[PDB]
RNA sequence: CCUAAGAGUAC
């Protein structure tokens, strides 16, 4: 009856982006970046990456609700540094250690004869 | 350079590896894409024309959907719903068709086998049921007594792990690290002796066992999972584990899209 | 930002409870018999064995410069200089109680977010402690 | 086993309670 | 006590409850289907003009 | 089915269960409401 | 509803599921548990009746309770326990978890505190992580049994500014109890700080508990070898003072007290004798339970459970009673057909002297299951006359 | 594995239930309250089938 | 009622590997672990899905079709 | 069960042996060409008796014959019994377990809970679901619930296989964790 | 419900991936609260999850006849035969992060029921509707639509 | 539509 269609877990609703970011006032140089259609899975990655940077001093995300899949992201960073820069250096370097374990992996399994 | 790889066993219905040099949070995520976000075929749509056997309709749909469909190509389908098409197409759905007639005395049982594929998979590898047994005959959908009558006709889109487990390709997934809790992230529940009572993974072989003298190693992290990965047989399992690093990829990717294009 | 206090403490006992990486331990000054610590220490992050010979400082700050928390901890960057380099263990903390045991043994309490520590002595030298935060130096 | 006069066991017990219930059922009272 | 101490009463729901760690202690969490039914008037106002008449 | 074709009923402490209960009517087996002990099972 | 604080405006929260959703805090005043209750909402029709809704039923409002001078409401269930466990001097909290932990506090000021340890690797103790969520400026100082100025067994609470400063935070601190963090907190910085109190509390140690973990299981109710031993022990030593009382009274050596019968006496003395029995070996085992047992730590928290119930699932359940008095002869001089007349032994009259763990005889199975039907009865009854007596 | 011992009643199954009873013919003799003057009562449910 | 498609707890198809089960059961006359344990369920899971499985529709079969062609 | 002298033991024992519990056993297999031994060939010969509450004041019943017929280093794991020092038993139980009513008949270990939980147990196993009837498709029932997949339990009693349960389960055997995982 | 009288709705529903796991990819179908087992005092429910999981192991049934030679002891030393822990506990990982949990879990079957008392058929809300003809108030019971 | 009875849920 109220249960909700599951496609929504995924699927972006009409009006809404993926991303919006919104300024904190509670620290200088820190940004709240709502992912929509997210959860656990890109939050924990996103998180971890951000806290292998040096420059950032401040990275973590919540899900507040396991009903709606959405996550809120806190960044803030060195003076200096975009906090947005900060993600999109997470980001970058998560495509581009997946991308080595894909070819890792590929070349891997290529070795196998019982396959 | 980057993480590493080195796989222990090599099966056609399942993979067993070494994920070494590796951050805690990839490899749950990719164990998360695995279990949810490779995209797979099965049976959506359930148009009931005769059913004079014993079972529900809609309890005979639940099990079709349950069935395992070959998805090797799946990436040329299209998502059902952002296809030009009224309600189903060749371009982003699969028809088959499972007809049955209990003509035998004795009772007849409507396998995965007769599923027979109606639309022209235009070359594709998707539609066909996945067969494992030796005997030959698929999942064991019905059972006829001798009259009894089964026709239907199913459309199968494709789907995602998330929306309904029907479309889960990945099975159990089995992922440990850190196999002598030198890591010290679980505090052993015991009676007597947590090493006596706790029994020995098989990955113990796989790391050097502490000293028992030496200090705590507080800078160490979390590297080298374990990590054994089933396949239902939609997919080899090969290729589960490379459709889940790619679908991880491109939600990052995504996201950074997203990013630059607000 | 100079040391309000420095002593060497020689452990006499290391006492387990019921913790598997917090000890507390009681320790007598090798300089003065007049002062005397107890002190919980991570022993697990930092191993303490009794008839250890540990170097304790506490500190108003961390920074080699003169004083010119209120600001919010930020990991230290690499080439960072602070007084925590010159010691292996440290910790952060607050007082919470300036007791008068007699006319000149005064104890400072300190809880470094939870783990506690009375340090008594005679006043002449445990004087420049007082109510605010501290950090503990311990080096072996 | 061998002996037929020989005592019975805990679990033999069982199967006289199967005889019980392949004679009167669940029901007997309200049939009888 | 039937129909004037105690009475039927309109704009009133009832169901099972379940457990919610993310919620406010003053909060309660109503079903989509329950607030679709339960309904509220709101005097129209030149300050409530607009949001009134979107629901509307 | 089973529990309610061997169900008695007794018409209104009779709501204990006595000692001589045992093995006649199940020790635990009766309805939380008003009928506690007065509704047993054989 | 049987009180005011049964009865109590909230505030809505659109959710797409079929039941409604309230905080595990609030389900106390409410004596409601999610196993099947049903709940009532009622909405305002005019902006009259919805302000002094707001103003004078709001849930915030109704913390403090005048039935006792005390707040209703408090942290309990799975909250307490994972406040119990975070809060010890164990507890250690590295960077990453510690973020997640400060951004998961709605009102946290966006300060990182500094560590509790700064060297060789800095980690945050659970006290500091948990004083973020207290509002600044709250003292609190409760002295426990045997506790100092020092702490020695982290037992007793004392709170400056804002901050733990020392103190396991358990039922006597969080709970619904006078004096506690609830009541310090609603009495100095007003209701509506004491409910977001609750919802950072509760927010931040769920979080720790679920990237923590809690569980029990069987091995919680075994109780090692010499454990069993010594509880056997004791079962047999008071039953040997049974017999010697049971053989005084028989050759008449026993005497009266005043006030009652000689049977009465005799049964008195043996019903002490077994409850003291039981008592022990319910101590025995506790004692010998370690930290790590689920069971110990959900007691200790007094989130769920009792000594009673470790004592009755591992040494002894102990002695079934009818009526304030032992099991009754219901067959003539006997409680059952397999014991024989005028037999007063306590395995004769209702004394189930294995845990739940060892399992019950049968004779002690029936005798269990006639205390259970008397305990419904009682609570049936109970709960019609208590009804009649507050309408 | 149906079992039978119900009837059929404008087909709606009932079920008769077992009705409790004190026995026939059984002489039972109980105490009195102190107010009522009688302080004991033997009394037989005297019944022929 | 009939034997589940796929395990509920990890999604192994077992809904294959009911008639094998049967007939290793019967012919072999393997005990019911030995037979899951040839079939390839090595999670209990599995092993409780085809372990505890109560074949209804032989029962169901047994009554007349009610609409025979 | 009859317990009679038995002098040529010299002790108190069943009046059944080996060879009846053979030839029901006998009986039942040609169930699944001998005389027919039934309960009522039990009866007929003094093997078993039939006891109401009056006549069980005044008789002594052992509770299982293996440890209370035969006259008088221990397992620390089994519970604490008595052998009640007496041997003067009339009869003997067939089964303890035989106490215990249909719907308690279905409850794993009922030894091991706490008598109230049992009761809820026994008045909430008739709101179970599960399959009522293997005719429930040719019987218009003003209500039916039918579980999909009825699991018989993996933990089962010796007495639920004359309910038919593990024929006609009401419930599934789920995995279940016992864990303070996320608060819900 | 249990066959233990251990009665709950079902607060939340994860999917599998959030689910805890085992080193062996198993996750829970169902998550029950620690805090129900000490106050409740049902112990049988524990013996009985530790009898399934040691009965789906060695593929037997297990014999939880109440008044039978059936230890707890036994059971588990016919699990730790198996290869797992003795008294049922699992090393079992976070969902949502993959660390392990500080706290093994009791992990295992149990044998569950589905009770008729669904949500579906309680729901129930009125703002305005049938009133009763006498005394002109809402009707009562929710399938007349009632107040 | 009314009345009565019964069963059941949460206390
Ligand atoms: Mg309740
Ligand atoms: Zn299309
Ligand atoms: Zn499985």
């Amino acid at each position: 009856m109220n249960a909700p269609d599951r496609f929504e877990l995924f699927l972006l609703g009409e009006g809404e982006s993926k991303l919006k970011i919104d300024p904190d006032t509670k620290a200088p140089n820190a940004v709240v970046i709502t992912f929509e259609k997210e959860d656990h899975t890109l939050g924990n990655l996103i998180r971890a990456e951000l806290l292998n940077d040096r420059k950032v001093l401040f990275a973590a995300y919540k899900v507040e609700h396991p009903f709606f899949a959405r996550f809120k992201l806190r960044i803030q960073t060195t003076e200096g540094y975009d906090p947005k820069d900060a993600l999109k250096n997470a980001c970058n370097s998560i495509i581009n250690k997946l991308g080595a374990l894909k070819t890792n992996f590929e070349t891997e399994w290529n070795l196998q004869t019982l396959a | 350079e980057g993480p590493q790889v080195k796989i222990r066993e090599a099966s056609k219905d399942n993979v067993d590896f070494i994920l070494s040099n590796v951050d805690l949070a990839m490899a749950n995520s990719l164990r998360r894409v695995m279990i949810a976000e490779i995209p797979t075929l099965a049976i959506d749509s359930v148009e009931v024309e005769t059913n004079t056997t014993v079972l529900a309709d809609e309890f005979i749909a639940h099990r079709l959907g349950l069935i395992p469909l070959q998805s090797m190509d799946i990436e040329q389908l299209e998502y059902s719903r952002d296809c030009f098409c009224e309600d189903h197409c060749d371009k982003c759905s699969v028809v088959l068709t499972l007809q049955a007639f209990g003509e035998s005395e004795s009772t007849t049982n409507v396998y995965s086998k007769d599923l027979v594929i109606v639309s022209n998979l235009m070359g594709r590898n998707i539609g066909h049921p996945i067969i494992q047994d030796k005997e030959g005959n698929g999942v064991l959908i019905c059972k006829l007594r001798k009259g009894q009558e089964l026709k239907l006709t199913c459309v199968a889109k494709k789907g995602i792990a998330k929306e309904h487990a029907k479309w889960g390709p990945a099975a159990a997934i089995e992922f440990e690290y850190d196999p002598w809790n030198k890591l010290k992230h679980t505090d052993y529940w015991y009676e007597q002796d947590s090493a006596k009572e706790w029994p020995q993974s098989k990955n113990c072989e796989y790391e050097d066992p502490p000293n028992e003298g030496d200090p705590f190693d507080y800078k160490a992290q979390a590297d080298t999972f374990y990590m054994n990965v089933e396949s239902v047989g939609s997919i080899p399992v090969d290729q589960v584990v490379v459709r889940g690093i790619d679908t991880l990829q491109k939600k990052v990717a995504s996201i950074l899209l997203a990013l630059t294009q607000m | 930002s100079n040391t309000l206090f420095d002593d060497i403490f020689q452990v006499s006992e290391v006492d387990p409870g019921r913790y598997n990486k917090v000890c507390r331990i009681e320790a007598a000054s090798t300089t003065q018999d007049q002062c005397k610590l107890t002190l919980d220490i991570n022993v697990e992050l930092f191993p303490v064995a009794a008839q250890d010979s540990l170097t304790v400082t506490i500190a108003s700050s961390l920074n080699l410069e003169d004083t010119p928390a209120t600001r919010s901890w930020r990991p230290p960057q690499a080439g960072d200089r602070s007084l925590a380099d010159d010691y292996d263990y440290v910790m952060y903390g607050t007082a919470y109680k300036f007791e008068e045991v007699s006319k000149d043994l005064i104890a400072v309490y300190y809880s470094f977010g939870g783990l506690l520590m009375r340090l008594e002595g005679n006043y002449r030298n445990l004087n420049n402690l007082k109510q605010e935060n501290a950090y503990l130096l311990i080096r072996r | 086993f061998e002996d037929e006069s020989a005592p019975i066991t805990a679990e033999d017990s069982w199967a006289v309670i199967s005889a019980f219930f392949r004679e009167k059922g669940l029901v007997s009272q309200q049939l009888d | 006590r039937g129909n004037l101490m105690g009475k039927r009463v309109d704009f009133s729901a009832r169901t099972v409850i379940s457990g919610d760690p993310n919620l406010e202690l003053d909060q309660v969490g109503v079903p989509k289907s329950i607030a679709k039914t339960l309904t509220y008037p709101e005097v129209v106002t030149p300050y409530n003009i607009d949001r009134l008449t979107q629901l509307v | 089915t089973l529990s309610h074709l061997r169900r008695t009923n007794t018409p209104i402490k009779p709501r204990q269960l006595h000692n001589t209960h045992w093995g006649l009517v199940c020790p635990a087996e009766t309805p939380e409401g008003q009928a506690c002990g007065l509704v047993k099972n054989l | 509803s049987l009180h005011k604080m049964s009865m109590m405006a909230h505030r809505v929260k659109v959710i797409p599921y079929s039941t409604f959703r309230l905080n595990l805090s609030v389900t106390s005043p409410y004596n409601a548990d999610f196993d099947g209750d049903e709940m009532n909402l009622h909405v305002p029709q005019s902006e009259e009746t919805r302000a002094e809704l707001s103003q004078l039923c709001a849930v915030p409002l109704q913390i403090v309770s005048p039935q006792s001078n005390k707040p209703c409401m408090g942290i309990v269930q799975d909250t307490l326990c994972g406040i119990r466990k975070l809060t010890l001097r164990d507890t250690f909290i590295e960077l990453d978890q510690v973020l997640n932990m400060l951004y998961w506090v709605p009102d946290w000021d966006g300060v990182i505190p500094t560590p509790a340890i700064i060297k060789p690797k800095p980690l945050w103790s659970g006290k500091q992580i948990l004083s973020v969520a207290i509002p600044n400026g709250i003292h609190l100082q409760r002295f426990d049994e045997g506790t100092t100025l020092l702490s020695p067994k982290d037992n007793g609470m004392l709170i400056i500014d804002g901050q733990i400063i020392f103190g396991v935070v358990e039922k006597k601190t969080v709970g619904s109890s006078n004096g506690g963090l609830i009541h310090v907190v609603t009495r100095e910085k007003g209701p509506q700080v004491c409910a977001k109190l609750f919802g950072n509390i509760q927010k931040v140690v769920n979080f720790w508990l679920l990237h923590n973990g809690f569980s029990t299981g069987i091995g919680d109710t075994i109780a090692d070898g010499p454990t069993m031993r010594e509880i056997t022990e004791t079962i047999a030593e008071a039953k040997k003072k049974v017999l010697d009382v049971t053989k005084e009274a028989q050759a008449n050596l026993l005497t009266a007290k005043h006030g009652m019968t000689l049977r009465e006496s005799f049964e008195d003395n043996v019903v002490r004798f077994l409850n003291e029995a039981r008592d022990k070996a319910g101590r025995l085992a506790e004692v010998n339970l370690k930290d790590l047992n689920n069971v110990k730590q959900m007691v200790m928290a007094g989130s769920k459970g009792s000594f009673i119930n470790i004592a009755q699932m591992s040494a002894c359940v102990g002695q079934q009673s009818v009526e304030g008095k032992r099991i009754a002869f219901g067959f003539v001089d006997r409680t059952l057909p397999h014991f024989s007349k005028d037999d007063y032994s306590p395995e004769s009259k209702g004394f189930v002297e294995n845990s739940y763990l060892r399992g019950l005889t049968p004779q002690e199975f029936f005798f269990h299951a006639m205390g259970g039907r008397e305990g419904l009865i009682d609570t049936a009854v109970k709960t019609a006359e208590t009804g009649y007596i507050q309408r | 594995f149906d079992m039978g011992g119900y009837f059929i009643i404008n087909g709606s199954e009932k079920v008769l239930i077992a009705q409790e009873r004190s026995a026939g013919n059984i002489v039972q003799v109980f105490k009195k309250a102190a107010p009522s003057p009688i302080s004991h009562v033997a009394e037989i449910r005297s019944a022929l089938e | 009622m009939i034997v589940p498609v796929r395990c509920f707890s990890c999604g192994k198809v077992v809904g294959d590997k009911w008639e094998s089960y049967l007939n290793l059961l019967q012919e072999d006359e393997l005990d019911e672990g030995t037979a899951l344990s040839r079939l390839g369920l090595k999670r209990y899971c599995c092993r409780r899905m085809i372990l505890t499985h109560v074949d209804l529709i032989e029962k169901f079969l047994r009554y007349n079709p009610l609409e025979k062609r | 069960f009859i317990v009679e002298d038995d002098e040529s033991l010299g002790h108190k024992e069943l009046k059944v042996r080996k060879g009846h519990i053979a030839k029901l056993m006998a009986t039942e297999y040609q169930d699944i060409d001998v005389e027919e031994y039934t309960w009522s060939s039990l009866l007929n010969e003094g093997l078993v008796e039939y006891i109401d509450a009056e006549e069980e004041e005044s008789i002594l019943i052992a509770m299982q014959p293996e440890d209370l017929e035969p006259a008088e280093d221990v397992d620390p794991a089994k519970r604490i019994r008595v052998s009640h020092h007496a041997t003067t038993f009339t009869h003997c139980e067939i089964h303890p377990s035989m106490i215990l009513g249909v719907a308690a008949s279905i409850i794993p270990f009922p030894d091991h809970n706490q008598s109230p939980r049992n009761t809820y147990q026994s008045a909430m196993g008739k709101q179970a679901m599960g399959v009522f009837l293997t005719n429930y498709n040719v019987r218009m029932d003003t209500m039916a619930n039918i579980l999909y997949y009825p699991q018989k339990p993996l933990g089962t009693t010796r007495a639920m296989e004359y309910l038919k349960f593990r024929e006609l389960p009401a419930g599934q055997n789920a995995i279940v964790a016992i864990a303070c995982y996320s608060g819900y | 419900a249990s066959r233990h009288g251990q009665k709950g709705t079902i607060g939340i529903t994860y999917r599998r991936e959030d689910m805890p796991f085992t080193a062996e990819g198993i996750v829970p179908d169902l998550i029950i609260n620690p805090h129900a087992i000490p106050s409740r005092m049902t112990v049988a429910h524990l013996i009985e999850c530790l009898l399934s999981k040691v009965a789906a192991l060695s593929g037997n049934e297990g014999d939880a006849s109440p008044f039978t030679d059936i230890t707890v002891e036994g059971i588990s030393k016919l699990l730790r035969e198996h290869g797992y822990q003795s008294r049922g506990f699992e090393v079992m990982y976070n969902g949502h992060t993959g660390k392990k949990l500080m706290a093994q879990i009791f992990f295992g079957p149990t044998y569950y029921q589905r009770l008729r008392h669904m949500v579906d058929d309680k729901i129930h809300a009125r703002a305005r509707g049938p009133m009763q003809v006498l005394t002109r108030q809402p009707v009562e019971g929710r399938s007349r639509d009632g107040g």
